[PDB]
């Protein structure tokens, strides 16, 4: 099977900058025809993927002149000169030369902007949830840049990972920031077997943790 | 890298009427999902389907070597003379209909 | 280029989705899962019914065409939570050099054992102030969250649902000035149309 691996997964750019997505195959994709059927697709959220570049370099008609496909051998490059509101999304390459046909993993093109630290808020369980028998601990990390952040849960100093579920917003249309929500879910019994509860954000904007905690 | 269309040989096949007449069609398939068609040109320089493989006077047999097929007119008549080609309809990879270059069958009076 | 509507079926059953356009193309099925990784399933020829399957989807998938109706079918059998995905159909012309020009809209398929379950809504209570709601243990998706009935839009983050327990959970955050809260009231409004449930929760200090 031809696996198509793309680099990178996220490409941050200013609208008008030059970003290039690369597609690499595990073996040669030249068809019996002598042609290389490699394509690039762009997928806007909530819609079907759309064809941009076919063969290796041909732009489909209707597609802007800035999307230039190229490449050869095992290597292919999508280059975008002018990068737009209408260009953000996930780009997939594709080979149709060898069955089964296979897609790359995708590259998300995003808007690069500033650098911002998260705003961390932590919440104990609600009283109403304790009556249910469960206890969820909620930590919000809002309006930060870049995407990359690690959150760690610690009970009485001891890190802990079971029951942790996290969620990430798409990049914000206004301020171009990201947000995430970490929720550590326990039993009522296990929750009140312990005392101090912390979430910690390690993010590019600070050398040392951001820490938020409470005691029952 | 080295490609060939479907081969239809011989380019000129001359038999006497009543003889059997057998063309050879060569197609190198890179997949198994394909059909092989035998055609005759209409006077409109168009294409009519005589027989296919997999599937009375026009028959197509598939030879052991996985490349060649035999299209035979049984007991060729004189209004059988005309233009012939084969074509290879393959769905994957890349869904193509590949036609051979044309051949002439010439059935001479007996 | 017009597919069947969304389906919610139980594990182990089979489902047939349709794609309606005809004899000029090859019709392909492409499945897109909840990690947004696309995968090609197979191709069918409208005019011959001849097929080529990704071997990985052979037996999980069966492709069929009806030319009188100008409609193609993908049957998914022995269904399982992995087959939850968006199933696209798309076509490819015969003697051209490109593949997928027009796509169907997609048919979202969910396979789960869960039952219509209303959400449990919990307040998240503690210069600006941040308040939140936790929406936990519902099925199926979706759920709608607003704050004071749409009057609070700025400074809201509502995060995508995640699965644990075969049940969805999400949370919403709203950030508001120190001077407005608790002074004036902040309420989160959760709607779960599947269970015909609507829940209002005041965020009391
Ligand atoms: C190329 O095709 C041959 C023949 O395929 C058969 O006839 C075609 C017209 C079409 O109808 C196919 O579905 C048929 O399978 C393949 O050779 C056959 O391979 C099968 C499976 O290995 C075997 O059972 C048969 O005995 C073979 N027949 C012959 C005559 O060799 C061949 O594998 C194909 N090549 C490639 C690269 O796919
Ligand atoms: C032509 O072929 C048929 C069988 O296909 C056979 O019966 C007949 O004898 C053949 N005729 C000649 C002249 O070879
Ligand atoms: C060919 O000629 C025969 C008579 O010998 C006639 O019966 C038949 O219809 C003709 N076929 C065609 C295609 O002209």
């Amino acid at each position: 099977d031809i696996m198509l691996t793309q680099s990178p997964l996220s490409l941050p750019v200013s609208l008008g900058d030059q970003a290039s997505i690369s597609c690499r195959s595990s073996q040669g994709i030249v068809h019996s025809d002598g042609n290389t059927y490699l394509e690039w697709y762009l997928q806007k959220p909530g819609q079907s993927p759309k064809l941009l570049i076919y063969k290796v370099s041909n732009r489909f008609s209707g597609v802007p002149d800035r999307f230039s496909g190229s490449g050869s051998g095992t290597d292919f490059i999508l280059k975008i000169s002018r990068v737009e509101a209408e260009d953000l999304g996930v780009y997939y390459c594709f080979q149709g030369s060898h069955v089964p046909y296979t897609f790359g993993g995708g590259t998300k093109l995003e808007i690069k902007r500033a650098d911002a630290a998260p705003t961390v808020s932590i919440f104990p369980p609600s009283s109403e949830q304790l009556t249910s028998g469960g206890a969820s601990v909620v930590c919000f990390l809002n309006n930060f840049y870049p995407k990359d952040i690690n959150v760690k849960w610690k009970i009485d100093g001891s890190e802990r990972q079971n029951g942790v579920l996290n969620s990430w917003t798409d990049q914000d249309s206004k301020d171009s920031t990201y947000s995430m929500s970490s929720t550590l879910t326990l039993t009522k019994d296990e929750y009140e077997r312990h005392n101090s509860y912390t979430c910690e954000a390690t993010h590019k904007t600070s050398t040392s943790p951001i820490v938020k905690n409470f005691n029952r | 890298i080295q490609w060939n269309p479907p081969t239809f040989s011989p380019a000129l096949l001359v038999v006497t009427e009543g003889d059997n007449a057998t063309f050879t069609c060569s197609f190198s398939n890179t997949s198994e999902s394909f059909v092989l068609n035998w055609y005759r040109m209409s006077p409109s320089n168009q294409t009519d389907k005589l027989a296919a493989f997999p599937e009375c006077r026009f028959r197509v047999t598939q030879l052991p070597n996985g490349r060649d097929f035999h299209m035979s007119v049984v007991r060729a008549r004189r209004n059988d003379s005309g233009t012939y080609l084969c074509g290879a309809i393959s769905l994957a990879p890349k869904a193509q209909i590949k036609e051979s270059l044309r051949a002439e069958l010439r059935v001479t009076e007996r | 280029l017009q597919q069947s509507g969304p389906e919610l079926v139980r594990p182990g059953v089979s489902v047939k989705i349709s794609c309606k356009g005809f004899t000029d193309y090859a019709l392909h099925w492409v499945r897109q899962s909840h990690v947004k990784s696309l995968e090609w399933i197979g191709v069918i020829s409208s005019y011959n019914g001849i097929t080529n399957y990704n071997q990985r989807f052979k037996g999980k998938a069966t492709m069929t065409v009806d030319k009188s109706s100008s409609t193609a079918y993908l049957e998914l059998a022995r269904l399982t939570s992995e087959d939850s995905a968006i199933y696209y159909c798309s076509r490819e012309e015969w003697d051209v050099f490109y593949y997928f020009d027009y796509w169907g809209q997609g048919t979202t398929l969910t396979v789960s054992s869960a039952k219509t379950t209303p959400p449990s809504v919990y307040p998240l209570a503690p210069s600006m102030v941040t308040l939140g709601c936790l929406v936990k243990g519902y099925f199926p998706e979706p759920v709608t969250v607003t704050w004071n009935s749409g009057s609070l839009s700025s400074g809201v983050h509502t995060f995508p649902a995640v699965l644990q327990s075969d049940l969805y959970t999400l949370s919403s955050s709203v950030t508001v000035p120190s001077s407005t809260w608790p002074s004036e009231t902040v309420t989160c409004n959760v709607a779960h149309p599947a269970s015909s449930t609507k829940v209002d929760k005041k965020i009391e200090t």
